[PDB]
């Protein structure tokens, strides 16, 4: 619906090697005005070139 | 408020509202808090007895 939704939830992981059990809440964080076609999508990292 | 319309009495209430919440829906689905548009604050919605 025209809407591009982001929400985020930053918690503490404690000694898990993986994605804790127990829950967590992720909250509204920002609404943008979108509506663009979307199929795919890409992440980003820092590349170690120092 | 913020075009919706209705009957109460507007009294200040302590519901710890989150940033991006806006509305005070119950049990029964009844709206029982607003936010005011003007200045930030957390209204209870009560009908008159
Ligand atoms: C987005 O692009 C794909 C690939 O061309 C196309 O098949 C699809 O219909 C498009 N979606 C919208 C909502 O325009």
């Amino acid at each position: 619906d025209g809407y591009f939704k982001i929400y985020s939830k930053h918690t503490p992981i404690n000694l898990v090697r993986d994605l804790p059990q127990g829950f967590s809440a992720l909250e509204p964080l920002v609404d943008l005005p979108i509506g663009i076609n979307i199929t795919r999508f890409q992440t980003l990292l820092a590349l170690h070139r120092s | 408020f913020n075009g919706l319309t209705g009957t109460g009495v507007l009294t200040e209430s302590n519901k710890k509202f989150l940033p991006f919440q806006q509305f005070g829906r119950d049990i029964a689905d009844t709206t029982d808090a607003v936010r005011d548009p003007q200045t930030l604050e957390i209204l209870d919605i009560t009908p008159c007895s």
